[PDB]
RNA sequence: CAGCUG
RNA sequence: CCUCCGCAUAAGCCUGCGUCAGAUCACUGACAAUUAACAGCCCAAUAUCUACAAUCAACCAACAAGUCAUUAUUACCCUCACUGUCAACCCAACAGGCAUGCUCAUAAGGAAAGGUUAAAAAAAGUAAAAGGAA
RNA sequence: GCUAAACCUAGCCCCAAACCCACUCCACCUUACUACCAAACCUUAGCCAAACCAUUUACAUAAAGUAUAGGCGAUA
């Protein structure tokens, strides 16, 4: 869990156990070519590599084999109207290589107007032969 | 499997998904702790699903199908967590009578102000903790002048606010 | 061109307000209420200038000795420096002596 | 030369960048030759239940009624949890009824906490 | 741009995500996109019942008299450019179509006596009554310019006009207003114009040819 | 949303609003009179009557209530005319858009008299508070299905009181139910 | 004008929070910045 | 000194 | 046609010529990225040991006298976490400066000329009769 | 006719009255914002005025600028 004080372990103590997990996770689509086994996720900052292995093992029953994490710097170079820097938040990225020769590909997610569109068909642009004269009149 | 990060493959690109209400707190106070444990993992997996769907929504430059159910799932996780904390708190008041789960003390740092100090866990006792004993929880007498200056800055901000409220009230009585 | 183009909103003044209709009442509370109050006990204001008029150095001296103990820190400090300045001005500068 | 920017781990010389981390918790400790020993017991185990046959979906249907919020005070929890046992054993040593004076013998101590969340 | 697809594709290529937001207020239209049944000129007592069940005091034998006064008075509102009366006399499908092109030029329409009596032709039907009327009139026009020089029609001389004017009513506070004016495909060409027109050919970039 | 944000006909976060109220504007705030929460008596869907301006005397229906400016949008009344869907070379369409009304300019309507009546909040035995007119003691009431998807709980399972109130932790109860058995006793640390 | 020749060790060791709190004078430096209302009390 | 050199 | 430059690490900087879009001698918004083996981040006590430079180290040659080490007993069994990793970049100037390793003209990196004319004056370079500090 | 020009209302000032603030969770004296190992008080000085400068030089009402002090002078 995150934003929780962990109880201190002394040598010979019980197992540290988390019952309701605080930190969420999202699997993103890679921006670069990735090996077929590899799956990319946006871990929250405090989640280690080991927590991510046990997290996917416990909750999602995914046979994870390797995990590698990188912390991504979000830019502090863009300013308000007040010339004050906005920071895009930093985030941690997990690259998870799946075991047992399994393979993941990111799925293809995302594969009154009557009045407007039925007057856009009855537009009737002005004849050039009419020479600017309003064609309302029956004369 | 990893297909639990994505919803029903029928819903892909439908731009509107019928979701029900959120859990309110009183609906959740009727559930056992084992049941709130299991519901925590139901809502957990659902939340990861919706967060992948947001990030892919921003990636493909499209709008979310229905961004409401992310608000509902955060709503439910908040309510569930609040219920469980209520039961922890009530049991703590009965068994021990404390009010904070974590100990602390009102102390007074170098800067003169009174601070709720939250205790940390340590292995050695405090008198031979070398880093703890470098912190000063007392203010020397060169601070009391700045305490007075800060007191008066707060009093000026408060006076300005109260006066400004009365001026606005007079403008309302002139206008109506 | 620092002059305004449209003439401002009109200044509606109520001459028969509560304050205006009852202005000046009990200014003679002394001379026709058996001298039990002075009119100077009718005026409301700072506590150091109720029924007292002085020039600025005297207003500052009186304010310091009457209310200066509970003045704020840098207000007290500004006021000490104003007495010190106004002292050095009234006593050492001018045309007539 | 910045003061406004947050002092992060990406920022110093090598000796600075090594020490500061993000918010993650220590799992073991360093030994001689810089060899990290990982302790099994410091790593959190995700206690995750079995969701088979579980009847609670993440949303509630809109056909469910509205109720009133009654937070669980300690008076209520004492009433339902303890009060029948005291009414029964009074019509016919407080530790009998689910009270513990100390909890230094206890695994999940309530003050100060040892459990997580 | 030229349509909504161009703007939304440009907003997708740019990254402008416009969330479709839910608002409880919609637009309270009082008109129709065109005509219910296109009366093609050379049994509908159903819709007369479906009008009288809402209005309940409605004589068709008096209506083309009324349709005359809704017509003529509306056209006189062009002589002064009184738009505030036109919104009472004409629908909002019909208001731009008669007042847009006439802006920044003075018109001097006038009515003189009808050749025939005006007579109702058909009637059709949240509910929109719609009545087409045949009018066979004599009118006068003189459309001037910004500069006050004649660009259409002799001012004195009356001309004979066929007018298949379609009226519409909302069915609470609404009334009969001119909705459209059907012009049949067999109709003679209008008055010619006082000026001459050049109509350009295809503007050719150097790589193409005229054929 | 910033201080002295100006409310308008558009909702406070839309596209048109961010065009109208960008984060750097500073305007004279509108002096709206304070109407208490207990004292606001025009609701969305009330049939009302307009007292001032065009469409005076006409009785419409409240569609939107913008309560921060004491506003009522009577749907179909107090209209001007705007174009919509105006492209580069199409002139759009003419539409009767509605300008709002202050709550002073509008009165409620008796459902049996159809008259502009003053409304006082009297109290009742059956309902703690409800509106009552002045020209008659008449209660003007507050005006104005679902199939479950695969991820909604039915009303049955949503309301089963499965909670037996005990003196155990969520942690202890889940440790018992999951069959997790912990032999190692927890070792006492210092807190300071 | 290349008088500033940067390093982060000299910057934190010269002007950081810990050196500021190490002396009474430095604590008064922090207190003056806290009273002026500054966003950075130190490095 | 001899030598060179716009 | 230049190349006295390069490529890496260090220090510094902190997303600063990636993709999509737009406004502007001819930056804004969205999205995406840097994955540890390299490098940081070390060490159980208590005693007790550490006279004989480096220099192709061989002698020879010295003085200014030198950069490197354990043992005894006790305790000790888990193991690969955390952080850095991008760029056309920094300090200045409105010229200059910058540690180290390699390459010593390059496999790497670049362009002195907006177009024209071919005045004066000015700068720099080359050539110069006879003379040779006048 | 360009550039522009105009504008009231954000707020503030001086009083009065009243004795203010400060633990959602987490982190914060180590390189603050970092989960976890062996000691405080000690006369302010000077500017300035004395036309220099050297002692000296201000920091409710009324008695009273009185008694006093003072290179018996500035002044207090
Ligand atoms: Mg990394
Ligand atoms: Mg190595
Ligand atoms: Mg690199
Ligand atoms: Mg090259
Ligand atoms: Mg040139
Ligand atoms: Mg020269
Ligand atoms: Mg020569
Ligand atoms: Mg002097």
């Amino acid at each position: 869990a995150r934003n929780v004080v962990y109880p201190l372990y002394r040598l010979g103590g019980p197992q540290l156990r988390v019952f309701r997990t605080n930190f969420f996770i999202q699997l993103v689509r890679p921006g670069v070519a990735q090996p077929e086994d590899t799956v990319q996720f946006r871990i929250p900052m405090e989640m280690t590599r080991v927590d991510l292995r046990n997290y996917l093992e416990g909750i999602y029953n995914v046979p994870v084999a390797a995990v590698r994490t990188r912390v991504q710097h979000g830019s502090n170079k863009r300013r308000d109207h007040r010339n004050v820097r906005i920071k895009k938040p930093d985030y941690k990225v997990a690259y998870v290589q799946l075991a047992h020769g399994q393979t993941f590909t990111f799925p293809d997610l995302f594969p009154l107007y009557s009045m407007l569109e039925e007057e856009r068909q009855q537009r009737q642009s002005s004849d050039p032969r009419r020479g600017g004269v309003p064609s309302w009149f029956g004369l | 499997g990893l297909e639990e990060f994505f919803d029903d493959p029928k819903n892909w690109g439908q731009e509107k998904v019928k979701s029900g209400a959120a859990w309110t707190c009183q609906q959740l106070r009727n559930k056992s702790n084992e049941d709130l444990h299991k519901l925590w993992y139901v809502l957990l997996k659902e939340r990861n699903m919706l967060l992948t769907l947001e990030q892919e929504a921003k990636r493909q430059r499209l709008p979310m199908p229905s961004p409401e159910r992310l608000d509902k799932v955060v709503d439910s996780m908040d309510a569930l967590d609040k219920v469980v904390q209520e039961r922890e708190d009530a049991l703590r008041l009965l068994q021990t009578g404390q009010e904070r789960a974590r100990p602390g003390a009102w102390r007074r740092d170098i800067f003169g102000r009174i601070i709720w100090h939250k205790f940390k866990q340590w292995v050695i006792p405090w008198h031979l903790n070398k880093r703890y004993n470098r912190k000063r929880f007392f203010a020397l007498p060169y601070v009391d002048h700045f305490l007075r200056l800060e007191r008066e800055k707060r009093a000026r901000i408060k006076a300005r606010k109260e006066n400004l409220e009365r001026k606005k009230a007079k403008i309302l009585l002139k206008k109506f | 061109i620092g002059i305004r183009l449209t003439l401002p909103p009109p200044k509606v003044v109520d001459r028969w307000n509560e304050k205006r209709a009852m202005f000046g009442v009990y200014d003679n509370i002394g001379i026709l209420g058996n001298f039990e109050k002075h009119p100077k006990e009718l005026i409301r204001g700072p506590i150091w200038l109720r029924g007292w008029k002085g020039n600025e150095l005297q207003r500052c001296i009186r304010k310091r000795k009457m209310v200066g103990s509970r003045m704020f820190a840098d207000d007290l400090h500004n006021l000490n420096k104003r007495i010190r300045y106004l002292y050095k001005h009234f006593n050492r500068h001018g045309k007539f002596r | 030369a910045d003061r406004m920017s947050k002092w992060t781990s990406k920022r110093g010389p090598r000796s600075f960048r090594g020490r500061k981390g993000r918010g993650a918790k220590g799992i073991g400790f360093l030994t001689s030759g810089w060899r990290f020993v990982q302790i099994k017991e410091m790593v959190p185990e995700f206690v995750v239940p079995d969701l088979t046959g579980f009847k609670l979906k993440p949303y509630v249907s809109y056909l469910a009624p509205e109720s009133e919020e009654t937070p669980l005070t300690a008076a209520q929890l004492f009433s339902e949890a303890v009060a029948p046992a005291i009414e029964k054993d009074f019509k016919d040593n407080l530790e009998k009824y689910g009270f513990e004076p100390t909890q230094e013998g206890k695994l999940f101590q309530l003050y100060p906490r040892n459990f997580l969340r | 741009f030229k349509t909504e697809k161009e703007f939304m594709q440009h907003a997708r290529k740019a990254g402008l995500v416009i969330p479709p937001e839910k608002s409880d207020r919609s637009i309270h239209l009082a008109c129709t996109a065109g005509i219910f049944d296109a009366y093609v000129p050379p049994a509908s007592q159903v819709s007369i019942r479906r009008i009288k069940d809402y209005d309940a005091n409605f004589k068709i034998k008096d209506f083309p008299e009324k349709a005359k006064d809704i017509f003529i008075e509306a056209h006189l509102c062009l002589n002064n450019s009184d738009h505030d009366r036109l919104h009472t006399l004409v629908t909002e499908h019909c208001f731009p179509d008669m007042t847009w092109d006439i802006k920044y030029k003075t018109v001097r329409w006038s009515f003189v006596e009808s050749l025939e009596p005006s007579h109702v032709v058909q009637v059709r039907c949240n509910v929109y009554g719609q009545i087409t009327v045949r009018m066979h009139t004599r009118q006068t026009l003189a459309i001037y310019d910004r500069f006050g020089r004649l660009m259409y029609g002799q001012e004195d001389v009356p001309k004979d006009v066929l007018e298949y004017v379609v009226f519409e009513k909302q069915l609470p506070y609404g009334s009969w207003r001119m909705h459209t004016k059907i012009v049949p495909p067999w109709a003679p060409p209008k008055q010619p114009i006082l000026k001459t027109v050049m109509i350009p050919g295809p503007q050719l970039k150097p790589e193409e040819e005229y054929e | 949303l910033p201080p002295h944000y100006r409310y308008g006909m558009s909702p406070p976060g839309s596209v048109a609003d961010k065009r109208k109220n960008p984060p750097w504007i500073r305007r004279r705030p509108v002096v709206v009179e304070p109407i208490s929460d207990e004292d606001w008596y025009l609701f969305c869907g009330d049939t009302v009557e307009i007292l001032e301006g065009k469409d005076a005397g006409k009785q419409g229906k409240v569609v939107q209530v913008i309560r921060q400016r004491n506003w009522v949008v009577v749907g179909g009344l107090n209209t001007h005319y705007r174009y919509i869907g105006k492209t580069m070379d199409y002139r759009g369409t003419m539409i009767p858009s509605e300008a709002p009304l202050l709550h002073r300019q509008v009165k409620l309507v008796d459902p049996m008299d159809r008259k502009p009546t003053e409304i006082e909040w009297r109290f009742t035995e059956a309902g703690e508070r409800v509106r009552v007119s002045t020209r008659s003691g008449r209660i003007i009431p507050k005006p104005e299905t679902w199939i479950d998807g695969p991820k909604d709980t039915s009303v049955e399972d949503a309301l089963e009181r499965t909670y037996v109130p005990c003196l155990k932790t969520l942690q202890e109860e889940v440790m018992e139910a999951m069959g997790i058995k912990e032999t190692r006793k927890y070792k006492k640390v210092y807190w300071y | 004008g290349n008088e500033y020749q940067p390093s982060n060790i000299k910057r934190k060791n010269k002007h950081g929070w810990v050196r500021r709190l190490s002396t009474p004078a430095g604590v008064q430096v922090i207190l003056r910045r806290m009273l002026k209302g500054r966003k950075s009390l130190s490095h």
